[PDB]
C-alpha cells in the first residue's frame, strides 16, 4: 500500500 | 481499554503522563518532533481520575531516549502497566507508579524511539513502540 | 532560490504545482499523509508569477507513486527542472511543463516517496526526495 | 542525534 | 515472511 | 568474556545453543539466511564446557521469531543470561536453561530479527539484537 | 561511512 | 537475457564489469562487503565475449558511490544498458561503454547503495539498486 512501514516492539502488558 | 495509535514521527520533545502510587499509569499524552517542529500528539486519557500528572521535558535534539522500563501486574484483575521509568542520554526520569509486578525494559544500542501505540481503560492496559534509525 | 525541506511523512495524498510551458515549473506543494490524516504542507512559491496551476488529487492509500520523471534544463542562464511526470499504479499524470533538456527518471521498484525538498526561485532548481519502506 | 534519518536521493536540477 | 526488506529503485534499461 | 558480533541478515534458519540447568547459557551459533541462502554463522564458544545443546530450526521463510523472552541473574558473582526463549508464529522454543533472576521480553509487532551480538565467558554475558523490517 | 545501518536492542545481562 | 539477483549486503568493496565501446556494457559482479568481511558475489556473465574487462576497487569504507549515471538505448533491436559511470566521495570511475542513447542519473543525498540486480543476455538488459541507511 501507499502506507510506509516502521519496526514495532511491544506489546508489554495486558495481551 | 480503549486503544490507541499515535504512528510514528521524527522524534520525541515531551511526555505528559499520570500516575497513581497505589494502583498503575492513567493517563498518556506525546508531543512528538515533526520534521524539526513540534506536533502535540492527541491526550489519550483514563477512563477515571485520581491521577498525578508529570511532564517530561527532553532537551531535543540533544537529549533522547535510551531505554525504557517499567513493570507490568494485576490491578483490580486486570494486567497493566504499573510504572515506566525513561532513561535518556542525560538524565534518568521516574519510576513513576508502583515498582512492583514483573519488569520489562527495552534497552536501545542503535536508533530511536519515534512514536506510541496501546491501549488505557482505567488504566494503561499495553503499549509498544516504533523505533526507526 | 529558496530552499525547502518539508521532510519526511507517512505518504502523499495530494501533490499541487504550477508550470509555465514555456519556461519550466514553478511552485510546488504537497499534502502528505501523516499516519492516516492529511497534513498540508507548505506552499513553495516562485518568486514569479503568469504560472499554470494543476491539482494532482490521489486514491490514498491505494494509488501510489511508482515513478517520477521529467527533465532539467537551461531558462534564462539557470539550470532548472523543466517538467516533472509523475506515474501511479493506476494512472500517469503529466508530463507538466517543458519536455526539452536532459531527461531523468527514478522508477521504484521496493519503496514509497514520502517527503520533498529542494530550492525554488523563479522556477524549481533541484528537488530530492524521501524514500522509505 | 535525536532526529529519524531516511534515505534520500537527488537532486535533480542545478548542483 | 520472515524475510528482510529493502527499499529498490530501478530498473533502468528495457522494461 | 569475548565479545562476538554477527552482523545483520536476511532473516534466520537455526539457533544451535547449549545450556546447563545448574548455571546458564553457554555456546551460541546462528545459521543466517543471507538472500536466499543458508549463511553459517561463527561458533561462539564458551570459556568452559559441561553444556547440554539445542538445535532450533526454523520453518524459513514461513516460520520467524515473533518475541525472545529470558532471565538474567548472578552465577558465581557474574551477570549472565541464564536463560532464553524462542516464540515463533509456530511453536514455542523453550525455556532454555534456568528460569531464575529478572526477567526480559522483546515480543516484536513488526519488523523481524536480523542478527545477533554479544559476549560470552564462562557463560552468555550479555546479548543484543538487530532488527529490520 | 560506506557502513550499512540497523536498528540495534539490547543489551540484555551484563552491563 | 538471464535475471540475476544478489540481494543486500553491507557495503561495496569492489565492482568489475566489461563493456564493449561499440555496443554495451556486457559482464557484471560485485564483491560486497558482509559485516566487515568480503563477500563475493556470483559473476553475471554476458552469453557472449569479445568485451573489455574493468576493475572498480573501492577504498571501503571511506570510499562510497555517491552516484551512478549511464545511457541506455538500442543495440540489435534490444534496448540495454550502453554505459555506466560510478561517481564515489573520492574519485569519478567511467564512463565506460558508449555514452549515447537515453541518460539516466541516481545521485544519493543520504543512504548507500547495497545490492544489485537485474538481467544480462548478449547484454545488460537492466538493472536495480537496493538502498539503505
Ligand atoms: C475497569 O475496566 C476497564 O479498565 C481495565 C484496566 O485499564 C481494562 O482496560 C478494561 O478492558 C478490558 O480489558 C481486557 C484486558 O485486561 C480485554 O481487552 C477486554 O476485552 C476489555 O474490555 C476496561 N473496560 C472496558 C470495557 O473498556
Ligand atoms: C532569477 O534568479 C532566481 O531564480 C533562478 C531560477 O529559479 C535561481 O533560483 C536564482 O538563484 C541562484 O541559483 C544558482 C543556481 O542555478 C545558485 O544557487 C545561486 O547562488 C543562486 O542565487 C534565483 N535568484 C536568487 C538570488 O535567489
Ligand atoms: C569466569 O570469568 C569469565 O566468565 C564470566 C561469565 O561469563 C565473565 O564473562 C568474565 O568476564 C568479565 O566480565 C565482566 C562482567 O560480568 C566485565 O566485562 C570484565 O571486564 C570481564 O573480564 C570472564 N572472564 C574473562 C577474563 O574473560
Ligand atoms: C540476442 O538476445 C539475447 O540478448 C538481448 C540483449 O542483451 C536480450 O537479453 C534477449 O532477451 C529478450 O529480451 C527482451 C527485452 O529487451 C525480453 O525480456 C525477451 O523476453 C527476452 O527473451 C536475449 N535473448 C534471450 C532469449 O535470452
Amino acid at each position: 500500500s501507499g502506507i510506509s512501514q516502521t519496526v514495532i516492539v511491544g506489546p508489554w502488558g495486558a495481551k | 481499554g480503549k486503544a490507541f495509535d499515535d504512528g510514528a514521527f521524527t522524534g520525541i520533545r515531551e511526555i505528559n503522563l499520570s500516575y497513581n502510587k497505589e494502583t498503575a499509569i492513567g493517563d498518556f499524552q506525546v508531543v512528538y518532533d515533526l520534521n524539526g517542529s513540534p506536533y502535540v500528539g492527541q491526550n489519550h486519557v483514563s477512563f477515571i481520575t485520581g491521577f498525578t500528572p508529570v511532564k517530561i521535558s527532553l532537551d531535543f535534539p540533544s537529549e533522547y531516549i535510551m531505554e525504557v522500563s517499567g513493570y507490568t501486574g494485576n490491578v483490580s484483575g486486570y494486567v497493566v502497566v504499573r510504572s515506566l521509568t525513561f532513561k535518556t542520554n542525560k538524565k534518568t526520569y521516574g519510576p513513576y507508579g508502583v515498582t512492583s509486578g514483573t519488569p520489562f525494559n527495552l534497552p536501545i544500542e542503535n536508533g530511536l524511539i519515534v512514536g506510541f501505540k496501546g491501549s488505557i481503560g482505567y488504566w494503561l492496559d499495553y503499549f509498544s513502540m516504533y523505533l526507526s534509525l
